[PDB]
């Protein structure tokens, strides 16, 4: 419909959209941008975020569903003061007969519009020219992670915004100056989102052989959530390593005893280390947790080879000595470890 | 004549615009909307969301789509014309991933009537985002969220109306597995506000309760077997230190790994739960155990340092511990059970205030 | 001697008239449709999701008067599939199914044929994920039933009415071999009309009778259970006062018997019923329970002695209490196995005659 | 002296006169149709559903005798992929079909040539996700044959008929070595006419014969198992009165089968036959726990005195020559088992093969 | 000066004559293409599926007679990407390709240039799973090669040849870091003609060489496999006459290894030929099976005795034992370990020679 000025528009209806738009696309090409050869068209783009969430670590990726809106003042579609009103609110539809600037997500894995009725796209034509046209998107967008600090960590996530076919000479990309991410009361299960963000900008693009691209990008600052690992990670091998010190008041001579009560606190951690790795990426650095899960196997480990000097001291024909010290400076070694580790990482 | 009359109605002479809404340039359309639940099904904790299959039914007067010359009412017409009348843009800001059907053909109604009212049903399967509370997890209420907004029409244009009668419809003999859908269902007025305007929405609430009765067998009895089977260590020799210590050990290891289970379908949240108060007392009292013993070793172990005399005064301290042990351990944790299943009764009945 | 191509514009054309919009006999009697059902492939039966997936042909046959023909002498005239398009076809569509597609793997798989009479034959290749509510009462040796709803969208029991082939409504494919069901061969075909508020639609439901297959469930958990349980039996034999070597052997096997339950439990949906694999799981517990339980009675009367000629009396106790066990616990078990196999049968007797 | 838009309308074109709507020689002989299958790759073969992805080249030829053309002096024309919406092609679709696709990455993937005397030769580029059953009765050292069926949906075979060429019907690729399986060279091709109540109608298959590869199984499954049998022998050699150790021992080798027993049958669907993996974990499992039955009953001879000296001593006798035997006969024992297992396998599969 | 619009109707249209059906030079010389790729972003590598996923630029480059133009002066016009469909275009496709799609935000992901001597640039914005075959052994210390196939489906090296640019052939984005691999700087770009029974067919072909980061798999493997043998060797300081001491400590280490080799196979494809990570598993279970025989012969020996001299004999025989074991296995593993890895070293160094 309304291409080639809607054939003969034999029709006769009385000032509605059958003759305003019908006469304002009249000589309207959408193939051919506005201010064709002259000034770069600005480009407003500002974003409303519907849902945040299912942040991946296995496939480091965030998944957002947002409205993307956009602004240019397009000379040709003028409203010819036939409507007192200062907008349209023409039929969504008509989005496919009207020029439009080709954002794309640079960082983006997947990304689908949505039809739940209709399609989700608002028009607004205001009457100097501007041009309001708003978007329903799912967008997957990627994130490169630095797990470092691991269970305590901060983690910035950028949205790229920029062009596929127009260069920095025709088509131009900026944030709006007032309130450009407009968020919503959302929260997030294992992550803080704070309400700073930073509206970076630039990231004009240079492809060798087609020339500058404009690009624009918002960074969000997520913080983690410490509670669940200190119920999930932290507490149960706490409890191990106490398990660990209970040989120290059985028997010295209770070999069948001691022994497996040692074996089973350090094969039990190890165990636990390896469930921790299944859900975080196959990463080549050393963690914050792995330091706390290496001094848990150090002190388990240790607990082992404590019982071993005491076997080797009976029979070698006292050794209570070093049962007793064992009792009072392991607790005490092990305070004084938790003192420095947590003053570290705040 | 059938074919002549639906050119007539809107086609090339007609000049009927499906751009221009009905009451263009004055009051905005009225449209009642009605949902009936064909399935409900498909509740995941971890991703906080459901599915539902329903079917969606519009009714607005358009005063141009009026008809006279044939005198039967609410004549039906074939699904295909739905391209050419003018339908409201429905969405649900909440939803996650929509899909038609289309199995063999569109899955669509048309109704017009003579005055000019206009009923358009269609059938839908919605993924939908619920925000949980996943505190009190084994005995909650989960409230389910359905809103449906205008995306691109505001208050001057497009208002949305619930159905006086019948709102939302159930299907017969629909059974959730997991949960008890509610016959009560709260339908409320929540405008939306952005930059742009003013846009319609209206919302119903699906109250849930969660069935307890796979949770009983599958998490409160086997962590309740653990516990006895630490108990059956008070009668075990006290000088069995192999015997004793390595049933301690193995029921504190068995119980850590089944509070690990318990947590692993539900999300990772950052708050206490109600299975986790019963993980941590149940680690509680097989880890007192193991320590019970300990306590009883080092005070007999403490004879050999009136030496005879020395020695009858420790051993009898040891058994009076193990001997006060075996009825202690049982009291306690019935005092325990007794408090924790008042207090969560107790909370649930406020939920249900709250529902 | 009629050219192919100009007899194809006389029907379903410009010239024709024919208005694909319009159903066959308007303002008259409904038009009656019979179909068929192919089963060409019977598969991936899911009990988390309660679904299964079905792939069949499926063919209707409709008499419409306008697409009489008479220059050609054949009795039947296959056409081209593309000319589906501009024929009428009712709106069937399945009410269970949770999705369904076409298959486009080389060109449309549909087929049309039309007679002298004007009668039309309509046969698709669809594939359908049904929906299937599922009673696990007994998890195994269990007969399911599984439905296909075949109902009307948009036009209703005056315009379209559905109906059942006289003979052979359903077909199943040749050497079709479910890989842990049993398809029975008598198929049940019954009305189930529908009433929403917006009329009355047509629907026929064919249910199937599926029978599950023991042979899996026999060598897999059954067996291994038994194991446990005899295992935890060579107690009796092993000596009396080897504390670490009982005890440790009491408490793996409980264990163990426990992880056993676990297993069975991930294929299956979250139910808050007791299932009849549950039953034998419990039992197996308990005996397992009952012979660490045992050993603690024997090594508290055991050490009585020492701690209170009554020394011959009490050891003489102990011995006895293992004496009749070792005869006690394999014949008790006997009575459990011939008391739950033989109810159960007769349970699925009763099963089976309600198909 | 033709220019190609021309020949491109003046053939086929609405001045032509050609409908693709009506099949060639109508109300004439069938049609008859050629086919060809170059099989790019071949892969991700699943028990747990039973299929197998593939992805293929299908060519077919048939005579068009309006399509024909003297115009050009040249043998054939590589017409535009395109065009092909207004050519009329047969329709052939897979019986075992559980899934497919078309492949837009970059264009259309397919080719259309037309020879002079009327032949089309036409090429598509398909994924297909194919069923095929699977016996399982001997889960190890088995052959399994998968079945391509090529089918006409809406015409019967007094319209179109369809046939395998005579010369290189199936065509593998260079390599494509599956990781799990040996794809044979030989290939069966056989008719399966498929008979309904619509109607007869055309049906060609291909069989492909897969043998399992060995040397993973061996490594991961057969090896370990072979290691807890060991591992149980060495209970005969520790002391006859270490209750707590022996017993220990024998538990967790017990125990341990088990666990290996479970994890075979995760990769495995649900059937209900005796496999023959599951012949071996059960021999297996009953040598470890004949071991357990072993020092039960050395146990209670030993303490069987107590319930003069002479009777002590016969059975401390009587309870270390059951150790001594043991500790010969259950290697042996195992040795002589494990010939009869591999060799009849062997000759079963021999057999098979044959069949294969 | 003259309009745009006219510009774009009077080149390549009806007026024109442009046929976008038939190649440029129609019975001659075959068609040059040029191609281009930029690597957004590298990724997904899957050992278990052989496969990789990647995101590039695709750029074409040809030279169309037809398109030349010299009514404006400007060169390099860039055109709009909807009205691609009536340029002429190469079929070039992806022989290993396994999953493809293109990018559709808000529009289009598509750049269309046309110089004055006709030269085309045709950029397209895709995603590729790319089929990788991969031989797994070396598995821990493994360089992949990894291969892009672009070749035509129908047209043949008469008629379309493709060629690789000769200035930045494959340029990968800036900043991009694989997680587990590293990506080498050296690309090799060969040609690979493909030869059919249809024909010949032009192919051009870019391998990848990458190196897999061992840093992960000392961490969670080969550090972890290191305690099981240590904590072998802590039963050679133990008491001799503790046997459930020893031979529990001996059973806890040789089954735990055996669960750690099992789980590396996890993520592996079922392969038939032995990887690197085996010979490191099979020697750690070697050396603490073989601890588990020396307690056997310490036990062994130690009752052989049962005058007084014949057991001091053998009690010195079973002690000298243990102290030499005590310094034969840590010695023996290290020589086993100098000489794994630079064995494995060696190997490495020659496979960078053979990129
Ligand atoms: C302190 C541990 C010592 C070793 C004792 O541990 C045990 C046994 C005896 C040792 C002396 C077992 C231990 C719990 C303690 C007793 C503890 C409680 C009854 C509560 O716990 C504390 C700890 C909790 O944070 C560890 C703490 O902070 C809160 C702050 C915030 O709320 C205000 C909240 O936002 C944040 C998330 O958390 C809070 C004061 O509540 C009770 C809630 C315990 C829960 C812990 C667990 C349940 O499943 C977990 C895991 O799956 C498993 C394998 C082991 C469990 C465990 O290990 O449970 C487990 O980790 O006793
Ligand atoms: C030395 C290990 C013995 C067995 C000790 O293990 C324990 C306790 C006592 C034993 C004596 C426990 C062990 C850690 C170690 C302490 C180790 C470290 C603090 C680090 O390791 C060093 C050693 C490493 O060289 C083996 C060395 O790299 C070489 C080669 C490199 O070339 C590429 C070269 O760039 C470099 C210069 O030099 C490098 C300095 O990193 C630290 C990175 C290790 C963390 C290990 C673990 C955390 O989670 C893992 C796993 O999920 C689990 C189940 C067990 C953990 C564990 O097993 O923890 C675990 O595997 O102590
Ligand atoms: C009673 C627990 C103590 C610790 C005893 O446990 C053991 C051994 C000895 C201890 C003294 C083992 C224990 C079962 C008990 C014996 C119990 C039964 C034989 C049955 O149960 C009764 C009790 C149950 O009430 C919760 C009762 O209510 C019903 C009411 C309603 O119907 C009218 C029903 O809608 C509602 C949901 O439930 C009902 C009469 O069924 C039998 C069904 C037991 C099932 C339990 C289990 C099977 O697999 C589970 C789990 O996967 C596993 C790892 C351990 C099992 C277990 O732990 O089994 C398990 O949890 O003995
Ligand atoms: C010999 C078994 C006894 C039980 C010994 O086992 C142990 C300990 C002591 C016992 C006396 C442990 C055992 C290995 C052996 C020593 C064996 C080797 C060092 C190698 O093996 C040989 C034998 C093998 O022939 C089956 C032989 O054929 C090849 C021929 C072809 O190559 C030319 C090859 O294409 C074809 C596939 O196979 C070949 C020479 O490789 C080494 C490769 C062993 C690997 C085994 C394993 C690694 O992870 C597996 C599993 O995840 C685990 C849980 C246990 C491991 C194990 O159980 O490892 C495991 O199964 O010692
Ligand atoms: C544990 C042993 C840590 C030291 C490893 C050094 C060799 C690193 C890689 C060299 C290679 O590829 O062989
Ligand atoms: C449009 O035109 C009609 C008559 O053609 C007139 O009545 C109406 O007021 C006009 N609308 C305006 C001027 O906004």
């Amino acid at each position: 419909p309304s291409q080639l000025s809607s054939e003969d528009l034999a029709r006769v209806p009385a000032n509605s959209t059958s003759n305003i738009l019908n006469k304002l696309l009249i000589t309207y090409d959408p193939r051919i941008r506005p201010n064709f050869k002259g000034i770069p068209v600005e480009d407003r783009v500002n974003i409303f975020i519907n849902s945040f969430g299912s942040i991946q670590e296995t496939t480091m990726d965030y998944r957002v569903n947002i409205f993307l809106r956009q602004r240019w003042n397009d000379p040709r579609l003028r409203l010819p003061q036939d409507f007192k009103s200062d907008s349209l609110t023409v039929d969504p539809k008509m989005f496919k007969c009207l020029w439009k600037p080709d954002l794309f997500f640079a960082n983006e894995k997947s990304a689908n519009f949505h039809d739940v009725t209709q399609e989700n796209i608002l028009l607004f034509i205001f009457r100097n020219g501007d041009v309001l046209i708003s978007m329903r998107l799912s967008v997957t967008l990627s994130c490169p992670l630095d797990l470092t600090l691991f269970p305590m960590d901060t983690q910035r996530c950028k949205m790229q915004l920029e062009s596929f076919g127009y260069t920095t000479d025709d088509l131009q990309f900026m944030w709006q100056s007032g309130d450009p991410v407009q968020m919503d009361e959302i929260a997030l299960p294992q992550f803080d989102i704070k309400q700073e963000d930073i509206e970076y900008g630039n990231c004009t693009k240079y492809y060798a052989g087609t020339g500058y691209y404009t690009c624009v990008e918002v960074i969000f600052t997520l913080r983690r959530q410490v509670g669940f690992y200190m119920m999930g990670v932290y507490a149960p091998t706490l409890l191990i390593v106490v398990l660990s010190w209970l040989s120290f008041w059985i028997n010295p001579d209770a070999s069948a005893a001691r022994v497996p009560l040692g074996i089973l606190s350090v094969l039990s951690l190890s165990s636990e280390c390896t469930s921790l790795a299944s859900e975080l990426p196959k990463v080549s650095y050393v963690k914050a947790i792995d330091i706390w899960l290496i001094a848990c196997l150090l002190f388990g480990f240790a607990s082992l080879v404590e019982y071993a000097v005491v076997q080797v001291m009976l029979n070698s024909p006292a050794a209570k000595r070093i049962d007793l010290y064992a009792r009072a400076l392991f607790p005490f070694s092990f305070l004084f470890f938790n003192v420095i580790y947590w003053s570290v990482y705040l | 004549p059938p074919s002549e009359f639906l050119d007539k109605l809107m086609g090339k002479v007609s000049g009927y615009d499906a751009r221009i809404r009905p009451n263009f340039k004055g009051p905005p359309v009225n449209v009642t909307c009605n949902i009936f639940i064909n399935s409900f099904g498909s509740i995941a904790e971890t991703t906080m969301d459901y599915r539902v299959n329903i079917f969606l039914r519009q009714q607005w007067n358009d005063p141009r789509l009026a008809y006279s010359e044939y005198p039967d009412d609410s004549l039906d017409l074939d699904p295909s014309m739905l391209d050419s009348i003018w339908k409201p843009d429905l969405f649900f800001a909440n939803e996650k991933g929509a899909n038609f059907h289309e199995v063999t053909t569109d899955n669509k109604l048309l109704r017009i009537s003579k005055n000019g009212n206009v009923l358009y049903s269609i059938r839908i399967t919605l993924v939908l985002a619920c925000p949980m509370d996943l505190k009190n997890f084994p005995m909650d209420v989960q409230t389910c969220i359905m809103q449906l907004e205008s995306f691109g029409y505001t208050m001057n244009d497009l208002i949305f109306e619930w159905d006086e009668k019948g709102a939302v419809q159930v299907a017969d003999g629909l059974t959730l597995p997991q949960f008890i859908l509610k016959e009560e269902k709260d339908l409320r007025y929540c405008t939306k506000h952005y930059n742009t305007g003013k846009f319609t929405c209206i919302e119903a609430r699906f109250h849930l309760e969660r069935q307890m009765g796979y949770y009983l067998i599958q998490m409160y009895i086997p962590s309740l077997l653990i516990v006895i089977l630490s108990w059956v260590s008070f009668w075990i020799n006290m000088d069995a230190a192999p015997a004793r210590v390595g049933l301690g050990i193995t029921t504190v290891l068995t119980m850590t790994t089944q509070s690990s289970g318990s947590r692993a379908s539900l999300p990772k949240v950052s708050y206490v739960k109600a299975i986790d108060i019963w993980m941590a007392v149940c680690l509680l009292f097989v880890f007192s155990a193991l320590l019970e013993y300990a306590a009883v070793n080092f005070i007999a172990r403490q004879h050999k340092e009136t030496v005879e005399e020395m020695r009858k005064l420790f051993i009898s301290r040891a058994k009076r511990i193990d001997t006060v042990s075996r009825v202690a351990f049982p009291l306690v944790f019935l005092i325990f059970n007794i408090f924790y299943w008042i207090t969560y009764k107790i909370i649930r009945s406020e939920d249900i205030h709250k529902q």
